[PDB]
RNA sequence: AAGCUCGUAUCAGUUUUAUGA
RNA sequence: CACGGACCAAGGAGUCUAACGUCUAUGCGAGUGUUUGGGUGUAAAACCCAUACGCGUAAUGAAAGUGAACGUAGGUUGGGGCCUCGCAAGAGGUGCACAAUCGACCGAUCCUGAGGAUGGAUUUGAGUAAGAGCAUAGCUGUUGGGACCCGAAAG
């Protein structure tokens, strides 16, 4: 037949990508917070 | 086991060790592929551990299977390595599926 | 403050180089006692009577924990009655080991205990008596 | 024995002891009772599968031994609500045995053959999962089956069992729940064991959090 | 239960026979205490030496006194000799007696517990099943059957050397034994007229339950040493305080040694001794951190490595880039000139 | 030097106000 | 100031032991200590062990004695931790060692005098709270041994 994954190392796959796709989110969400956070500092410096 | 094997020789005798002025450890054990030694790169604290080797012309590259922790005496097992580098790298590749990058 | 362990048994090392991973990647506060108990010199660790054991379990609402002493567990032989409890200890003394087995509890190293309470669940620390 | 000849170190010893253990069990008169030889029996293949470590024959061997669940005790006689008849009464206790193994074996696995027996666990729990019975329903099956399913394996209100077993089956009982090929089945109740483990405080939160975001988020 | 361990004949076949591992294989691997019992058993197989009580005291000499514009060392009376008029009496002299003469009552032997000397002999026997072990202590023991090495009984009852060195070259300890020979050296020291000129390599242990002839078969054939299980000595089985020699057992001693020990099942030969419990549940840590467990209740990783936050100083004021990071307001500043505004 | 509570509101070769000879 | 230094080689000064501790490590643990010995041995090694003994395990006193549960071996207060709630911030519960407070048991108090019964007066304690030691080794201190080395008037 054909060889399979270790069940270790498909757990690995699925917890990193459960990391990595809330990682993701985060960060997107971060670029939108501080694109934000910069709107307010350039109106208290006015 | 293999992490009692292996404080037991980095500290209390590695007895094939080459301290270097650097102060690098050299393990000489003809089985291992980085020269120095250090944890899972030296062929006796490690238990699944892959190699090339050359005996004659011939590249091999040996195997290490902890399911032979009781016989020693055919501990690594050997494939031979066509000779064209393109094919070798990718007869490497299969042999090192799913261990250790 | 105290860094590393005064010990040579590499079995205790191995305990403390699984309780330092434990005490940065959980951040619960019961890993960061038992690593910094572990470190503590052997005057510094007293034995916990199996007598300290069962007034320990006498605490209300204290049926289902599992008591983890760092220093070693010493059999008495003045109690008679004794809990069915689990109790994690560094060194069980082969009477004591013998008395918990008997009342119907586990006796379990704590690598044992790091694996059924990682974060420490439902846990109490016994100190023998010091001064 | 077969302890000492499953637990061997010669290869062609234990083939041949599994193949006589194919023979003995197909050989049903006398495994009739003695729970703790079906023990000694499941630490053989314990060992069994210790001993091999190349990829391609250790697959061939976990899929004999799930297959080991299929030979003993096929499905032909089928049996009509008849309650547990020599098909399925003795072996419940070729299956606990297994299990007790594994609660026994947890701690002594080390770091590289432990995917043996994650992969071995996965291919015993589709075959008994297969052997309800060739149906998927026999519904005094289901209840036993799932107190000696729940009574030793999922207590999750007891430490004695080791933590990584049960969220490792909580890891492939779906995956391998629909190996065997949307249909209703009596999965539910077995689900309702985990929301017990919901139910069920004075335990840890990995087991509580754990089968609470793994098992119950799937969307099938 | 234990795995179980093959025996091998004297053609180096494997016998369908198979032995029960004795559980002294399954007691604590102790390196600290190997070493620490060693040091102090190596130390009682050993002689006196002082220096004489009289050399030094064996002259007649005086201090000549204050103000004679000469040292004050007690010299020689006498005269016309040469010895006449010198020092003795001094550390610092020459023919004088020696700084805190050594004496015979220094401490030449060390009293041990007899519970941790039984636990250094354990671990060392633990340690010769290991094979990692023992590669690493020494011994070529790659072309060996298996670890731990267990041969026929039939081993015991050999008589002639040339037959019992063709029983281990066919097992497999024919390097071994060329290693040893092959390492034979001259002493390095004054251990050359000292009778301590050769030195050279241990070879294999050869365990033996009872003496048909194999003690004398090997006590030529260099490096090779035999003891009776029921000795067992901590100097034969842990060499220089390392661990794992190469032991070849024989069948009768492999089975003598549940005996002679003790295991769960079996009681112990030893009055009042169980073999010592581990303070660990695994050896190995890893299995334990690397778990589907531990895993479970842990937050998240970092990089092993960080990325290096400010690495260096930029100032604002000057490179225009960094003064728009901080205060985003300055493209507005340098647009409207804001400093150059008229009233 | 080590152990024990704490990590604080524990204090300071300082200033100030307040209240006496 | 003065004492030392012509130059060069070699020699040359905190050692060893006993007594008693300190801390750390190791073994075992209410116990612990094989090595005066005997058995055994490939021989001053290693390996086994009988009966004893050493030190510790239960205290309060002066001649004579007695003897530790009103008890989750305590009531409260805190008190590392852990559990419930809360995103947190917090709150509540249980609380180890330990500390503070109120006491008790035991022995000893000031009397009451049925040889000292009985009830009151109060405190006391290397007291009990419900054992932590023994042995080996290392680091080192104290004192004696010639005692870091050399140097004095002597009987």
């Amino acid at each position: 037949e054909k060889i399979l994954t270790p069940e270790s190392q498909l757990k690995k796959s699925k917890a990193q990508q459960k990391t990595a796709e809330q990682v993701a989110a985060e960060r997107a969400a971060r670029k939108a917070a501080n694109k934000e956070k910069r709107a307010i500092i350039l109106e208290r410096n006015a | 086991s293999d992490e009692i094997v292996w404080q037991v020789i980095n500290q209390s005798f590695c007895s094939h060790r080459i301290k270097a002025p650097n102060g690098q450890n050299f393990c000489r054990n003809e089985y291992n592929v980085t020269g120095l030694c250090t944890r899972q790169s030296c062929p006796l604290a490690n238990s699944k551990y892959a190699t090339v080797k050359c005996d004659n012309g011939k590249l091999y590259l040996y195997m290490k299977t902890p399911e032979r922790a009781h016989t020693p005496a055919k501990l690594w097992e050997r494939i031979k390595l066509s000779k064209n580098y393109t094919k070798a790298l990718q007869q490497i590749d299969e042999h090192l599926l799913h261990w250790s990058k | 403050h105290r860094t590393a362990p005064k010990s040579d048994n590499v079995y205790l090392k191995l305990l403390v180089k699984l309780y330092t991973f434990l005490a940065r990647r959980t951040d619960a506060p019961f890993n960061k006692v038992v690593l910094k108990a572990l470190f503590l010199s052997k005057i510094n660790r007293p034995p916990v009577s199996v007598s300290r054991i069962a007034r320990a379990l006498k605490q209300e609402g204290a049926a289902n924990k599992t008591v983890v002493v760092v220093g070693t567990v010493t059999d008495d032989a003045r109690i008679f009655e004794f809990p069915k409890t689990t109790v994690a200890a560094l060194r069980f003394t082969a009477g004591a080991r013998a008395k918990i087995v008997k009342a119907g509890g586990e006796c379990i190293t704590l690598d044992q205990l790091a694996v059924r309470a990682p974060k420490g669940q439902n846990t109490l620390i016994l100190r023998g008596p010091r001064n | 024995n077969f302890v000492k000849q499953l637990s061997s170190n010669n290869r062609k010893t234990r083939v041949n002891a599994l193949e006589a253990l194919k023979k003995y069990l197909t050989a049903k008169q006398f495994k009739e009772n003695k729970q703790i030889e079906f023990n000694k029996l499941w630490k053989g293949l314990y060992y069994a599968m210790w001993f091999s470590d190349r990829p391609r024959p250790q697959q061939r061997l976990a899929n004999e031994l799930g297959e080991l669940h299929g030979l003993y005790f096929d499905p032909k006689d089928n049996s009509t609500a008849d309650e547990l008849t020599t098909n399925d009464k003795a072996f419940i206790k070729f299956s606990r045995g297994f299990w007790k193994v594994m609660c026994f074996e947890w701690f002594n696995i080390d770091r590289y053959r432990l995917d043996k027996y994650l992969l071995l666990i996965r291919r015993v729990l589709f075959s008994q999962l297969k052997y309800l019975q060739s149906r998927n329903w026999d519904k005094k099956l289901v209840d036993e089956y799932i107190k000696k399913v729940l009574r030793w394996l999922p207590l999750s209100g007891s430490p004695k069992v080791y933590t990584g077993i049960p969220i490792h089956i909580v890891d492939i009982l779906l995956d391998e729940w629909e190996r065997l090929l949307a249909k209703k089945t009596p999965l539910a109740d077995v689900i309702a064991i985990f929301q017990d483990i919901v139910a069920d405080y004075n335990n840890s939160k990995v087991l509580r959090e754990k089968i609470k975001e793994d098992l119950f988020s799937d969307t099938r | 239960s234990r795995p179980q361990v093959t025996v091998h004949s004297l053609t180096g076949e494997a016998t369908a026979n198979a032995l029960p591992l004795p559980a002294v294989f399954s007691a604590p691997i102790r390196p600290d205490i190997v070493h620490t019992v060693f040091t102090s058993v190596n130390k009682n197989k050993r002689q006196a030496y002082a220096v004489s009580e009289k050399a030094g005291h064996q002259t007649s000499a005086e201090s000549w006194g204050t103000g004679r514009a000469v040292a004050r060392i007690p010299r020689v009376g006498g005269g016309g000799t040469g010895r006449s008029g010198q020092g003795a009496f001094g550390n610092m002299c020459r023919g004088g007696r020696m700084f805190a003469p050594t004496k015979t009552w220094r401490k030449w032997n060390v009293k041990v517990n007899h519970n941790e000397k039984r636990y250094a002999t354990a671990s060392a026997i633990a340690a010769t099943a290991v094979a990692s072990l023992v590669l690493a202590r020494g011994h070529r023991v790659e072309k060996i059957p298996e670890i731990p090495l267990v041969v026929s009984t039939d081993l015991e009852s050999i008589q002639k050397t040339k037959e019992a060195v063709a029983a281990l070259k066919a097992v497999g300890a024919h390097s071994d034994l060329l290693k040893v020979l092959k390492s034979k050296k001259l002493r390095a020291g004054k251990g050359k007229y000292r009778n301590r000129r050769w030195t050279q390599r241990r070879g294999p242990l050869v365990v033996y339950a009872e003496d048909n002839g194999i003690v004398k078969a090997l006590r030529n054939v260099p490096g090779v040493e035999t003891a009776n299980v029921a000795s067992l000595n901590l100097l034969q089985l842990a060499p220089g305080a390392h661990l794992g020699r190469f032991v070849i057992w024989t069948e009768a001693a492999f089975t003598k040694l549940d005996q002679v020990w003790g295991s769960e099942t079996v009681a112990s030969s030893k009055v009042g001794y169980t073999l010592p419990s581990h303070i660990i549940s695994t050896s190995d840590v890893t299995r334990i951190i690397n778990s589907s467990e531990i895993q479970s209740a842990i937050r998240p990783a970092g990089q092993a490595t960080q990325k290096r936050t400010h690495v260096l100083k930029k100032n604002p004021l000057k490179n225009k880039q960094v003064l728009l990071r901080l205060n985003p307001y300055a493209k507005v500043f340098a647009a409207e000139k804001l400093g150059s505004k008229k009233a």
